[PDB]
RNA sequence: GGUUCUCCCCGAAAGCUAUUUAGGUAGCGCCUCGUGAAUUCAUCUCCGGGGGUAGAGCACUGUUUCGGCAAGGGGGUCACGACUUACCAACCCGAUGCAAACUGCGAAUACCGGAGAAUGUUAUCACGGGAGACACACGGCGGGUGCUAACGUCCGUCGUGAAGAGGGAAACAACCCAGACCGCCAGCUAAGGUCCCAAAGUCAUGGUUAAGUGGGAAACGAUGUGGGAAGGCCCAGACAGCCAGGAUGUUGGCUUAGAAGCAGCCAUCAUUUAAAGAAAGCGUAAUAGCUCACUGGUCGAGUCGGCCUGCGCGGAAGA
RNA sequence: UCCUCCUAAAGAGUAACGGAGGAGCACGAAGGUUGGCUAAUCCUGGUCGGACAUCAGGAGGUUAGUGCAAUGGCAUAAGCC
RNA sequence: GCUCAACGGAUAAAAGGUACUCCGGGGAUAACAGGCUGAUACCGCCCAAGAGUUCAUAUCGACGGCGGUGUUUGGCACCUCGAUGUCGGCUCAUCACAUCCUGGGGCUGAAGUAGGUCCCAAGGGUAUGGCUGUUCGCCAUUUAAAGUGGUACGCGAGCUG
RNA sequence: UGCCUGGCGGCCGUAGCGCGGUGGUCCCACCUGACCCCAUGCCGAACUCAGAAGUGAAACGCCGUAGCGCCGAUGGUAGUGUGGGGUCUCCCCAUGCGAGAGUAGGGAACUGCCAGGCAA
């Protein structure tokens, strides 16, 4: 009942993500599978005020991109060091 | 005054403090204390903001120190030209990144964790901050 | 006070001279080194300084062999 | 110390090595003049390379904290032997940091070499004549040292000064822009600027600031203020006022002097009930004592406490 | 004066009254070659015999050795006979 | 055949004094003062353990933290070695404020009188003697008070020595 | 050609261990005997020789298994070349290169020359 709107990514790199991030958004990426691994780029705030329900770290989510729906888990994610914010989830499609 | 025991040298180079830090999850208890500034800590800001942080919290709970100096500091003497040699070794001081988790704490409310963390953050010279142990 | 260092050496020049491709003329050092960091191959002689000279005028190029992966120095021969 | 006319062309060095040498000199590096030579050399793209620094990691060398298992160790207890055993703790395992003299990993650049195109007054090398110079300065980056002090010191590399005027930084070798053949009462621009001194926007639009901030400074403090993301409680009635209750047996224990709602220990009760916590602080010698919490009445619409960020405020005293 | 490491910024080089250590030799075998061999330290069992001698087996893997400091090297051993 | 180890070795062969000093140079290099710095020294804050019959914050503020000042002791060697005369006293001062007195306040573990601590304020005021070369210090006796510092540790083309 | 096997390599842990199974007519290993050739700082244990009764136990080869080692993306992060900037013991922007660790995952090597066996 996790539902995360998010888009792809179309540069991606150090300049991009961070030109990416300093715009409340920050980058993601599904992969699993068989397929190819997908740049996701989803809003922050939404995303971050996601985590706190601890739901979310264990039980299966719904990024919506495309206009498709696409069943992940969380795997791997990156604090900001000492600021209470994201820099990139690890998504298993799954 | 936490110091380490029996060091490979003596004296060693000055060094930079660049780049951010290595403790930044809560790991071992469920609230810590993170860094926010660079600086250094020495080994009797350790110790000082240790005795204002475990009498907050009346010893029962448990409190793990994530920095140790392991970097000594010389110091010329006063009235001293420059030259003939590095200085002695007076103490020892922890190089901190912004990020550095340095205490945490386990075994006390969330509040009484929230109000002895600020007793000892006043006797530091970095800008701390607190942190939860967070699920993943 | 005093001081009980300032005490070091000629600094020996070692290192590789001539590198990958780079046609070397029989008996022309390569390599002076301490021990044997890179190991002699092909056409290549070793010193008694682990100065590996080449032997064959020609290139030289460098490998891994055996179950050891040691650099070796060979010598294609052009 | 001083070294006397003019013009033109090029134009350094303050480095290494050695020196009874360190402010001197000699060879080399850089300079100049002459001669002779190879798409010689330089940039770039492409290709072949070697690394072991930045980062990272903790298998090794050392350091380091936590828990588990745990030899041993330690305390105290026994009758040649051991029993109870508040404690110290190696090897391993799981988690966690650190390192110039750590590396099972590893860049960028730099360097050597090869191919190729364009470009550059051969810019390249070798030899011969003549030198000077071997006191460097600051700035950026990478460091040592010092106080991550100094317009300090000592190397690396680039720039400028030296030996470079001009515009800018109020003035300001060494900073920013830019390299003065000569002349002109011509135009375009750079850095920096456009209210007056003082050439050019009192330009257009959109926010912010109340501080003369701008036009010095920190930990720290605070209903200053603008934007954001979420919450709690709310027209089945909150928030601050305004009227009632704000307690019953608990002198409850405690070493048996007293802690007694509000002492050390504590558990942190349960009835009475719209409401009372065996109490948050004010009373105390211990009680007595005012008190809000927790409940309605009233009231009439939002209110409160955190967080992330923009700009301000205090902290702020010199002849 | 000489050698080793770091500073030294992954080619070489690089300074300070910078941080650490060493040399002013030894050897006629400790050199040459051919032929073989494989360490350190714990573990158990075992006369005197113990924490530790020699013997045996296992674990272990070069944590050993290298005439002598440090670095690089070393199983084809440069280590041992 | 040389620890010609001062190891590119000046000779086979070599130590000291100079306040009796002298010459050539140097601010390339020290002493004084200035500059830069602020380790130190000094002043102010921050946290609040404890003391204060109870009560951290009347007063003091440990363990530690952040600053200011340019007054200490120092660092550096930028100006000066073809000369910037120095310690203390005298004479005359001058500014700052981190105020000793006088003046106005807050708090007090302040009844009064007298304090303590703190904020505001620089108008004027701010001892004499004994000893010592002394500034300092100690002492005697006063005073409303006997302030702390900058000024080449003010002041020798003004004096002293 | 297809399996088994032995020598010599290519390569060098996706190839190494652990664990479970498996093979003897061939080959291989132990094994048998040693007076001799040779051999032990004692010992045929090893080395060497002469043979072939026994077993596939050990070891070796093959098979199966991921329990470890090892291989390992994409994304992000760190670093940094050049050019600007800042509240400049540190960072940021434009651009170029871009790890290490970790994650998904792969994975119980593959392969050449000769010879022997056995089936075709």
């Amino acid at each position: 009942m996790f539902t995360i709107n998010a888009e792809v990514r179309k540069e991606q790199g150090k300049g991009a993500s961070r030109r990416l991030r300093a715009a409340n958004k920050f980058p993601a990426i599904i992969y699993g599978g068989k397929e190819a691994p997908l740049a996701i780029e989803l809003d922050h705030d939404k995303v971050m005020n996601m985590q706190a329900k601890a739901e979310f770290y264990s039980e299966v989510l719904t990024i919506v991109v495309d206009g498709k729906e696409i069943k992940v888990k969380a795997q791997d994610v990156q604090r900001h060091p000492y600021k209470p914010k994201l820099q990139h989830i690890d998504f298993v499609r799954a | 005054m936490l110091q380490p025991k029996r060091t490979k040298f003596r004296k060693m180079h000055k060094g930079r403090n660049r780049g951010l830090a290595q403790g930044t999850d809560v790991s071992f208890g469920s609230f810590g204390l993170k860094a926010v500034g660079r600086g250094r800590l020495t080994a009797r800001q350790i110790e000082a903001a240790r005795r204002a942080m475990t009498r907050a919290v009346k010893r029962q709970g448990k409190i793990w120190i994530r920095v140790f100096p392991d970097k000594p500091i010389t110091e010329k003497p006063l009235a001293v030209r420059m030259g003939k040699g590095k200085g002695n070794v007076e103490y020892w001081v922890a190089l901190i990144q912004p990020g550095k988790v340095l205490y945490e704490m386990d075994g006390v409310p969330e509040e009484l964790a929230r109000e002895a963390f600020k007793l000892a953050a006043a006797k530091l010279p970095i800008k701390t901050t607190f942190v939860t142990k967070t699920v993943m | 006070g005093s001081t009980r260092n300032g005490r070091d050496s000629e600094a020996k020049r070692l290192g590789v001279k001539r590198f990958g491709g780079e046609s070397v003329l029989a008996g022309s050092i390569i390599v002076r080194q301490r021990g044997t960091k890179f190991h002699a191959g092909a056409n290549v002689g070793c010193g008694r300084d682990h100065t590996l000279f080449a032997k064959a005028d020609g290139k030289v190029k460098f490998e891994v062999k055996g179950p050891k992966n040691r650099k070796f120095i060979s010598i294609e021969a052009e």
